[PDB]
């Protein structure tokens, strides 16, 4: 990794800079033991955070405003990360920010199928998934109208025309379909474009992580759809995110699973999954295998992936910081330890 | 009733919340959307009440409309379960509070 | 009466809203209503709260409890007015983010007076 | 001993003579074909007064293959969590003896549908009343996995309190005096930090607390590992002046009331969580393993009383069939059943999935 300093040794000292400042696990225990959300405010100002959220009363202080706040110190940081990258790096980037646009997209076509309110949408649209052609995506009333607004003029264009026809979404589920397909096609096209163009050990820890979230892709996909017997199991085929350690032996038998049982006998298949969903819920192992695999992307030290591992570090510390802040003001501390640490 | 009725609906909220967390996202809009048909109701049935006529609610509870229960994670699902069980407990509250004003 | 579902109108807080929709919501097929009137706290209008509580109580005709997430603060008012009368709808003041004291609950007020 | 070995059970009618080994008398030929498979089995039945309609046998057959299957369940998951315990030592199964005896010796005789289980009722009252015993015992082991979770929890809180000396949880690390003991109305006088670095810094920000935030005054030190800290004084006069100083000292400081009602608080939770733990591994464990052997026991009775049920619907009445044992070696299971494949003589009305036998069930 002697050339990758050419063009990316400030960004990778900078990231490293940024990941120095994740909370280690002793802020966080020190953050559990706070009394009320201001005192949780005023003993997260002792961290990298500082005075972020001293533009607002104490009173007004709210989960929703920490997590609001927090995630935009996040954005901020990311963009200027982004709008100081170039070249690959740039597009790898945007790759990570097209992962999100994918949501966006999915967002906005709702609200489409049934044209009552814009705006608001707009609005929750959170900034780490924006392009600059989404407000005038927004405007286009008509379905359709909004199909070619995002078929071309929007990076949405590969994953568009790779499975989907103009006339199709109107009946397929937004939420079982439309975006879990995006997200499967978003996954083999990222996954190849790093086989393609990434430098080792950034490789290794690209593939190795792509395949953990497609994984926990096809988790979700199969432990959700047994629910709904509507789903028909050639397209759930076709809904598995096509990459990972499942396929290809696992995902053929997840697809044809139609029971938690079955389920249970494709999965605990592979090694790092036996006992993974028979205890607790799937959302904390899935987040504990995340942090593991992104401490790792750090053990790496002139690697882009670096830029990867501090997004889903400092999103899943934002998640522990919404987490606690939520045990505190519901009261509810009996259950704060679920914030998951791996610094 | 009342009073533990705050407990419960915060209870529920940190429910809703821990859904969020666990999908990320959130999930309200998405949910809201999903709208389509009534998966609980109120059965308003009359009493006897100590002679009279009371009119209170009970709940039917029909799975089969599943209507948001498939999008999400499990944590969806299981904040399905959660926010039906406090919605039970306030629809008990409510009956209760139509056979107090009544 | 006609058995309906809890209507839901949360101007304090929409993750109620949410919560509540999660649990069960129903939308009128042929008329486009629907039981949800989630408001954004600072968003929507205090008359646009009463409309939205007169168009449910007073002018949908049912059997339904009507929750309002702490948000009859402001129309406490009309809260008392719609409260005149059990049927159609049956309010209740469910407790939002902002934590709902039993001071400001009508029902919770009138059986203190009545106490 | 070779406990591992698997068993598959099955009954014949009494006239029966396999085509496998045509000629030789039905136990003689079941032996010879066993010793093919160097096997053994014992006969194993009991008559049951079943005598329902073709349509009630057949419910009855389709709810005690339900019963089979969730009593098997109930003993595997018993098992597992034995096993989990660092109890099923020699083997996940059959290690336990079951009614003083080992497994196969247990399978050795079927005369428990006697008594405590011979209601001689109909075969629907007597599922019921062993669907019935086995959900009791899975209760018992839900309520043994219950205790053990609390365990663990209680396991994880200690370990929390003694996950090391910076940030301590135990109170019990910091003595009783120099700890607020007797504290004044306006001066706490006592105060705890763990600043980072070497001790010099401690000092440096006691140095800075010891103006404006109380008067001088001095407390002990603390290890900490490789972090510094120290126990401090502080007044409760100034107690915000203190805390500011604390804060701003980027010290991370953790100080808590280390009262005489604290420490006995911590110290009644510790006992509390070390007597739930050895309460879930001991008295929870016996009662667990005991519930399995009795969970192994009536799934026996259920597995008969299904042979029993199919001898009654594949094999016709009067009852005459004849059972046999499940005995088997390890490595001879895919043997014996292409043994009794070509030894099923009867029932055609499959293909010219279950078994065409008689009887055939295969366990463990």
């Amino acid at each position: 990794g002697v050339y990758f300093n050419i063009d990316n040794g400030f960004i990778e000292g900078v990231v490293r800079g940024y990941r120095n400042g994740l909370l280690s696990n002793n802020q966080y225990i020190n953050l559990t033991q706070c009394d009320t959300l201001e005192d949780l405010k005023l003993q997260l100002s002792s961290t990298d955070y500082g005075n972020f959220l001293s533009s607002v009363s104490s009173e007004s202080l709210t989960t929703s405003l920490i997590q609001e706040y927090a995630s935009s110190k996040l954005y901020h940081e990311f963009n200027y990360i982004r709008d100081q990258s170039s070249g690959s790096t740039r597009k790898f980037m945007d790759y990570i920010t097209y992962g999100y646009m994918i949501d966006n997209v999915a967002l906005m076509i709702t609200g489409t199928i049934h044209d009552r309110d814009k705006g608001e949408i707009l609005q929750r649209c959170h900034p780490l998934g924006w392009f600059d052609t989404l407000p005038t995506l927004s405007v286009a009333t008509d379905l359709e109208s909004l199909y070619e607004t995002v078929l071309v003029d929007t990076p949405l264009a590969p994953y568009f025309k790779n499975c989907f026809d103009t006339a199709e979404e109107l009946d397929d589920m937004n939420i079982e379909i439309i975006r879990n397909k995006l997200y499967k096609a978003y996954l083999e096209d990222f996954y190849n474009f790093v086989t393609e163009e990434i430098p080792e050990p950034a490789k290794e820890c690209m593939q190795t992580l792509l395949g953990f979230e497609a994984d926990r892709r096809s988790i979700n996909i199969a432990l959700n759809s047994l629910q709904s017997s509507d789903i028909d199991p050639d397209l759930k085929s076709d809904l598995l995110p096509n990459i990972g350690k499942l396929y290809p032996l696992a995902t053929f038998h997840l697809a044809q699973a139609q029971d938690f049982e079955g389920v249970r006998a494709a999965l605990a298949n592979v090694y790092e999954y036996r006992g993974f969903l028979e205890t607790g819920n799937l959302e904390d192992h899935f987040y504990q295998l995340e942090m593991e695999l992104c401490r790792d992307a750090f053990t790496q030290q002139f690697a882009i992936s670096t830029v990867w591992a501090w997004m889903k570090s400092k999103e899943q510390e934002v998640r522990n910081i919404t987490w606690i802040a939520e045990c505190i003001a519901q009261n509810q501390r009996e259950r704060i330890n679920n914030y998951i640490s791996v610094y | 009733a009342k009073q533990k009725m705050g407990r419960v609906m915060q209870t529920a909220a940190f429910s809703l919340a821990e859904v969020s967390y666990a999908t990320g996202e959130n999930i309200g809009y998405q949910v809201q959307e999903s709208v389509s048909t009534a998966r609980f109701k109120v059965r308003a049935r009359q009493e006897n009440v100590s002679g009279v006529y009371l009119s209170q609610f009970e709940s039917y509870i029909d799975p089969e409309i599943n209507d948001f229960r498939l999008t999400g994670l499990g944590r969806g699902g299981q904040q399905v379960q959660r926010a039906k069980e406090i919605y039970s407990r306030a629809v008990e509250t409510l009956v209760e509070l139509a056979s107090l004003q009544t | 009466a006609e058995k309906r579902t809890l209507i839901a109108v949360i101007a304090d807080e929409d993750t109620t809203t949410g919560l509540l929709l999660a649990g069960i919501g129903q939308i009128t097929p042929e008329t486009q209503e629907k039981n949800f009137f989630v408001y954004q706290e600072g968003k929507t209008t205090k008359e646009e709260i009463t409309d939205k509580f007169n168009h449910f109580t007073e002018e949908r005709d049912d059997i339904a409890i009507l929750l309002i997430n702490q948000h009859i603060a402001e129309n406490i008012r009309a809260r008392v007015d719609s409260f005149t009368n059990a049927f159609p709808a049956i309010l209740e003041i469910p407790s939002k983010d902002h934590p709902y004291d039993p001071e400001k609950d009508s029902v919770l007020k009138r059986v203190r007076k009545l106490f | 001993l070779y406990t591992a070995n698997d068993f598959i059970l099955i009954s014949l009618p009494q006239n029966a003579q396999p085509v496998t080994a045509p000629g030789s008398k039905t136990d003689s030929w079941f032996n010879e074909t066993l010793i093919g498979g160097r096997a053994f089995v014992s006969d194993f039945k009991i008559p049951e007064f079943k005598i329902g309609s073709l349509d009630t046998l057949i419910v009855e057959s389709e709810e005690l293959s339900k019963v089979d299957n969730q009593i098997g369940a109930s003993i595997g998951k018993i098992i597992e969590i034995l096993q989990g315990l660092n109890e099923t030592s020699t083997n996940a199964y059959r290690t336990l003896p079951i009614n003083n005896m080992p497994v196969p010796e247990y399978l050795e005789n079927f005369q428990w549908q006697t008594r405590k289980f011979k209601l001689d009722k109909s075969i629907k009252d007597l599922i019921t009343l062993i669907s019935n015993e086995s959900s009791q015992l899975d209760a018992d082991v839900r309520a043994t996995y219950a205790n053990y979770n609390s365990a663990k929890t209680n396991l994880a809180a200690a370990e929390r309190k003694k996950t090391g000396d910076l940030s301590v949880r135990s109170l019990h690390d910091i003595v009783k005096p120099e700890d607020f003991v007797l504290n004044s109305e306006h001066l706490t006088t006592v105060l705890v930090a763990v600043p980072k670095s070497l001790k010099s810094d401690f000092e440096k920000s006691y140095e800075t607390l010891s103006k404006n935030v109380v008067p001088a005054s001095a407390s002990v030190i603390a290890e900490d590992a490789e972090y510094v800290l120290f126990n401090v004084h502080l007044f409760k006069k100034n107690v915000q002046e203190f805390t500011t100083a604390a804060r701003e000292k980027k010290f991370i400081p953790r100080e808590f009331n280390y009262s005489e009602e604290l420490i006995d608080q911590l110290k009644k939770e510790h006992d509390s969580a070390a007597s739930l733990e050895q309460s879930l591994r001991v008295q929870l464990v016996r009662l667990a393993k005991t519930a399995y052997v009795d969970v192994f026991i009536n799934w026996f009775h259920i597995k008969a009383l299904r042979v029993y049920v199919e001898s009654v619907l594949r094999y016709g009445l009067p009852p005459h069939f004849n059972i046999k044992i499940i005995a088997v070696p390890p490595k001879n299971l895919s043997k014996c059943k292409s043994e009794l494949i070509d030894a099923f003589g009867f029932l055609g009305g499959n293909a010219f999935e279950y078994e065409p036998f008689v009887m055939y069930i295969i366990n463990l």
